[PDB]
């Protein structure tokens, strides 16, 4: 997406590994906010947003 | 800003009553071990108030 545009998709009914994420070196920046992004694979939310 | 008050973001393991800890080794988030230097999830655990 143009940044003016951004695209979203609601992130529902599914289990989030964010260790897919946050165990590969390809980000430059992966910063999380209010939680240490290892928690991520015990915590639970209504939806996410991408 | 006032950078050298700090604070410990990152332990192996919590505190017990009392206890005191000043080492500044390098913190392991990651899944392969850090050779005492910085890099992905491979962070320094002191960080600043500013």
């Amino acid at each position: 997406a143009s940044v003016y545009a951004w695209n979203r998709k609601r992130i529902s009914n599914c289990v989030a590994d964010y260790s897919v994420l946050y165990n590969s070196a390809s980000f430059s920046t992966f910063k999380c906010y209010g939680v240490s992004p290892t928690k991520l694979n015990d915590l639970c939310f209504t939806n996410v947003y991408a | 800003g006032n950078y050298n008050y700090l604070y410990r973001l990152f332990r192996k393991s919590n505190l017990k009553p009392f206890e005191r800890d000043i080492s500044t080794e390098i913190y392991q988030a990651g899944s392969t071990p850090c050779n005492g230097v910085k890099g992905f999830n491979c962070y320094f655990p002191l960080q600043s108030y500013g």
